[PDB]
RNA sequence: GUAGAGCACUGAUAGGGCUAGGGGGCCCACCAGCCUACCAAACCCUGUCAAACUCCGAAGGGUCCCAGGUGGAGCCUGGG
RNA sequence: GGUCGCCUCCUAAAAGGUAACGGAGGCGCCCAAAGGUCCCCUCAGGCGGGACGGAAAUCCGCCGGAGAGCGCAAGGGUAGAAGGGGGCCUGACUGCGAGGCCUGCAAGCCGAGCAGGGGCGAAAGCCGGGCCUAGUGAACCGGUGGUCCCGUGUGGAAGG
RNA sequence: UCCCCCGUGCCCAUAGCGGCGUGGAACCACCCGUUCCCAUUCCGAACACGGAAGUGAAACGCGCCAGCGCCGAUGGUACUGGGCGGGCGACCGCCUGGGAGAGUAGGUCGGUGCGGGGGA
RNA sequence: CGCGGGGUGGAGCAGCCUGGUAGCUCGUCGGGCUCAUAACCCGAAGGUCGUCGGUUCAAAUCCGGCCCCCGCAACCA
RNA sequence: CGCGGGGUGGAGCAGCCUGGUAGCUCGUCGGGCUCAUAACCCGAAGGUCGUCGGUUCAAAUCCGGCCCCCGCAACCA
């Protein structure tokens, strides 16, 4: 899993998501990446899930680098509770994605190998995907 | 970053300027000891006595003195009696002690 | 049912609004006493006819004009021009 | 300001042989005394008994001047400290007071001590300053023996316009400090 | 108050009528209390003690 | 002082460099060798997240002056 | 079950104000010094040095704008002091109070200036407690001390 | 009336940090002493007086450059007051005034106001 | 707020009632005896008689202030 | 979730309120007694006080949250 270690405050409020993303919006270290286009409150449990994909697909090799990481805390009433007496409790962790922003990238591994190991790991995403590749308009910034 | 003279300055002298009264700002080195009255707002001075423009010398404490009567006589004659005494970083005492006396006496009002 | 063996919280408690700010703004005619300010801390000095109580509340000393100066490094200050 | 032999040795000597080393253009940047500050910081009469000050009366024999009092800056429970206790004592040691103090102890304390074996020359500060410390106290015999107790040391800094330690040691060494090394 | 902070009446002598009244601390300084009061009634400045509230 | 945005402060943070400590070596076990595809503070780089973080900051809103504004406007004292 | 008054921050959408069994924390005290004033000092921290003596006891050196401190929670504030030390002190006065903040009411809050008589300071000045915002209770019924106002035909005393 | 120092404001880091040079003629600083006035929870360090041998090494004044700090547009984008639109919904987009923050090109080792002194 | 009685060794504690030594038994070390453990027997340890302050030749006993705990009696807008 | 309770030398109990104060009983190890064992007499040994983090100069102790143990409602017409 991935919790932050520590932390400031322990609930959070829920927040909108209106419009585009704030950064993360070029690849950096690997030379394809994964790209969200729709947003989203991507989980500890779906981070996890679409890295542990790749990294059995290239079996020793490659270097998965992840861009987002849950620190928002999601929070729910339990069951045959009504509404009131108290805010929900915390089960599992997220991390508010926009569309644009990137979430994994891959370094150094056979382009075809690449591109199913960000297929693949799309599929364990919870929203629609590009798989994009390193560039001069990247390196650019 | 700050010396503590700079600071025991700033101090005595941000009070009294929030009194509005005139301002008998009181310098001294080792050698002389000069003065001159200040209007703070325009920020403009009034007139000026020192011991190095009077060309006075003879004891340090004693010249002051007459370097504070010197004051008082070319200010009066301008027309201020109000003005209150700035005292510099140092301790009101002797030396700028004298400059006060002296143009207190000669019919400063302060 | 529906309502059972829950609980509730430990905290849910606020303190009264109080209301504070700018009371005068510059260019306003002012009567000797007015409040121009109210603050907690010194956001804003006391400038020319200006006073300042126990609770950093900066008042009109005369009658005139609340101006605005902010003095960079030195802070803000509020000063009055009584028209004479 | 008083005809003392130290006092006269750092300038008929001491200044020259300084010039000639490191071959200085200007008279004041030539490296020079400041203050002997000696922390007697005893630790033993915070909420311990009186006394503390029956160091600071033969303190005062020491370097001739009265010690005043160091308090206690925080509070420590493994220490025993309040935030106000007294633990130790300190005299700053300016004009010739501070000389025939270093008259005495250069050429007849530092070898009043046993097994004495030179001075640590590593301690030396960076910015032109050295010190270290002591423990035995009748080390100068103006401090006699049946003024008899539990014996206590000091720390002493001496501070200097030196501005390497380099040509710090030429003086401190020039000035007679036996060096260890 | 409580109960180691004791109300008092600051109390009188040149007069012996009471004109005052503040608080103190009896576990504290355990004596009897002591300020300069100018009076309404004497009409002169009058060092001033304590009695119970 | 908000949306945005930002990381200067309070914190989060993933990779890298540096680098106290800690752990596995192991030389050896008296002190000491300083070697580590292991952990890891403080820091530097890339890259980010925050209602109770803001180096910054909109549109806007408030309000006073001037002008337009004769309206089932406005203002005061009263009865329902 | 939890809650009920007051304070701090957020929610609150850049004036004020704003709800919820919304997210978080504090108050029911304390101080004759922690108050007044006149005077002087400047931090936390980091690196080098330092007999005991250490991560930190006291010491020396450069380093540093405020990240320390300011009784207690939090926020704003703050060294050009509101912080740290000393000298003298008691304005932790009385008789008042222009004008305003806030505001349904009743409340609460800020206050220049006048008189009286003091304090500290050569002095300009400053003091009607505390850096500020919590540290609390209407009316009724009584207790205590003054006043010398009323007191049933007059004077007392009872009582107000 | 230009120049140089001393005092003192105004501006609020384009002014600062660090660096190289530098000026004692006059001012200024260090400085000489501790009798006197004044001072140290110890010390003439500071503050204080009495002077004037030395020195501009420190501090400071003035010059130099961009390592840091700092100021930093234009173009464009975000967001947005007003007005509209297509989506089954999630959300997107259009006209209209407004328009950042980051970042780029760059700027900066100051500008000043009265008084005093001192040479053009 | 108002009335009753009080500390005396570390506890407990009459002495105090009555103006003359600070004390009974419980507790320590020590000796005795000791199956041990008991109880027992010898001995010393130990104190400022809440505090000042006072009447007296003198005070634990007596008077004033006070102080602190026990208790009692009421009242609580 | 929600109320409230206790976690401490191997077992079982104090010490928490009032923040610097590891206590008792077994048990244990090591000396005796006795031919031997227990009984019994004589010495010693032994725990960062559930656990993270907390406030104070420090936490058995004051303080918040999951980890335990334990009664503990949860009426559901
Ligand atoms: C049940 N009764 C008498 C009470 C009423 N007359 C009849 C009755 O049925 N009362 C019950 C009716 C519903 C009530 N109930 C239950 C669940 C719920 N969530 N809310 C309720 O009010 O619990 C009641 C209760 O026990 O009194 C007795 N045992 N005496
Ligand atoms: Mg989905
Ligand atoms: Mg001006
Ligand atoms: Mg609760
Ligand atoms: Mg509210
Ligand atoms: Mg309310
Ligand atoms: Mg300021
Ligand atoms: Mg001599
Ligand atoms: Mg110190
Ligand atoms: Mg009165
Ligand atoms: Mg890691
Ligand atoms: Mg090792
Ligand atoms: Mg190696
Ligand atoms: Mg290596
Ligand atoms: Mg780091
Ligand atoms: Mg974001
Ligand atoms: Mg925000
Ligand atoms: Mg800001
Ligand atoms: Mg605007
Ligand atoms: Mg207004
Ligand atoms: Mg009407
Ligand atoms: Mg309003
Ligand atoms: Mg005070
Ligand atoms: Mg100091
Ligand atoms: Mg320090
Ligand atoms: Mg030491
Ligand atoms: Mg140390
Ligand atoms: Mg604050
Ligand atoms: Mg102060
Ligand atoms: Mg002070
Ligand atoms: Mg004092
Ligand atoms: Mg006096
Ligand atoms: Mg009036
Ligand atoms: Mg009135
Ligand atoms: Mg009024
Ligand atoms: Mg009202
Ligand atoms: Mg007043
Ligand atoms: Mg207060
Ligand atoms: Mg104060
Ligand atoms: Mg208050
Ligand atoms: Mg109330
Ligand atoms: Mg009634
Ligand atoms: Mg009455
Ligand atoms: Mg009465
Ligand atoms: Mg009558
Ligand atoms: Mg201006
Ligand atoms: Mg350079
Ligand atoms: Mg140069
Ligand atoms: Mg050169
Ligand atoms: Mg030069
Ligand atoms: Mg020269
Ligand atoms: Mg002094
Ligand atoms: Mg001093
Ligand atoms: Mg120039
Ligand atoms: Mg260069
Ligand atoms: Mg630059
Ligand atoms: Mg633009
Ligand atoms: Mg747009
Ligand atoms: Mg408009
Ligand atoms: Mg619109
Ligand atoms: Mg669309
Ligand atoms: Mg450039
Ligand atoms: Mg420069
Ligand atoms: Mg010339
Ligand atoms: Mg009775
Ligand atoms: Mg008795
Ligand atoms: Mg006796
Ligand atoms: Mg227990
Ligand atoms: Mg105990
Ligand atoms: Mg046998
Ligand atoms: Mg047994
Ligand atoms: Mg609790
Ligand atoms: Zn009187």
């Amino acid at each position: 899993m991935l919790m932050p270690r520590r932390m400031k405050y322990r609930k959070q409020q829920r927040g909108r998501l209106k419009g585009a993303t704030k950064g993360g919006d070029y690849v950096a270290f690997g030379d394809f990446g994964l790209v969200a286009l729709e947003p989203a409150w991507i989980t500890a449990q779906q981070i996890e899930a679409a890295r542990v994909a790749m990294v059995r697909h290239f079996r020793r090799g490659g270097k998965i680098f992840i861009r987002i990481f849950p620190d928002k805390p999601y929070t729910k009433k339990p069951l045959e509770v009504r509404m009131g007496k108290g805010k929900g409790n915390v089960e599992g962790y997220v991390a508010v994605v926009k569309p644009g922003r990137v979430m994994f990238e891959v370094a150094g591994v056979t382009e075809e190998q690449a591109m199913e190991a960000l297929r693949i790991a799309g599929h364990k995403l919870p929203i629609k995907t590009k798989i994009v590749r390193r560039d001069a308009y990247d390196e650019a910034q | 970053r700050l010396t503590a003279y700079e600071r025991r300055k700033f101090r005595v002298r941000n009070r009294i300027k929030r009194t509005g009264r005139l301002r008998l700002s009181v310098f001294r080195s080792l050698k002389h000891i000069y003065a001159q009255i200040i209007d703070d707002e325009k920020g403009v001075t009034l007139v000026s006595a020192s011991s190095l423009a009077l060309k006075l010398k003879g004891n340090k404490t004693e010249v002051a003195r007459q370097v504070g009567r010197a004051l008082a006589e070319k200010a009066l004659a301008l027309g201020i009696k109000q003005v209150a005494f700035d005292r510099g970083p140092y301790k009101y005492h002797g030396r700028v002690k004298a400059l006060a006396e002296g143009a207190r006496e000669g019919g400063l009002e302060f | 049912a529906h309502k059972k063996g829950l609980g509730s919280t430990r905290n849910g408690r606020d303190s009264q609004a109080k209301r504070l700010g700018v009371k005068r703004y510059e260019g306003q005619v002012v009567r000797a006493g007015n409040i121009l300010v109210r603050q907690r801390g010194t956001r804003f000095k006391p400038g020319k006819n200006v006073g300042m109580g126990r609770d950093f509340t900066l008042f009109a000393l005369v009658d005139g004009v609340v101006e605005f100066q902010d003095r960079g490094r030195l802070g803000r200050y509020v000063h009055v021009r009584p028209l004479a | 300001p008083l005809d003392l032999a130290l006092k006269r040795k750092y300038y008929e000597e001491v200044r020259p042989e300084l010039i000639r080393r490191f071959g200085y253009q200007n008279v004041w940047e030539v490296p020079r005394l400041e203050k002997v500050v000696i922390n007697q910081g005893l630790g033993e009469a915070k909420e311990d008994a009186r006394i503390l000050e029956k160091a600071a009366q033969e303190l005062a024999l020491i370097t001739g001047q009265k010690p005043a009092v160091t308090r206690a800056k925080k509070s420590i429970s493994n220490f025993k400290l309040r935030k106000g206790m007294p633990i130790g004592l300190r005299v700053t040691l300016r004009r010739d007071r501070m000389w025939i103090f270093l008259e005495k102890l250069l050429n007849v304390a530092l070898p009043r001590i046993r097994d004495f074996r030179g001075l640590n020359p590593n301690s030396f500060d960076g910015r032109g300053n050295y010190n270290l410390g002591l423990r035995e106290q009748l080390i100068f015999p103006e401090i006699t023996y049946d003024m008899v107790d539990a014996l206590r040391g000091m720390d002493i800094a001496v501070v200097t316009t030196a501005e390497t330690d380099e040509e710090a040691r030429a003086l401190l060494e020039l000035l007679g400090f036996p060096f260890r090394k | 108050a409580s109960e180691v902070r004791i109300k008092l009446l600051l109390e009188c002598t040149e007069c012996k009528r009471r004109n005052y009244a503040t608080e103190k601390n009896k576990r504290n300084t355990p004596n009897k209390l002591e300020l300069r009061k100018y009076c309404p009634w004497c009409r002169k400045h009058t060092v001033h003690r304590e009695v119970k509230i």
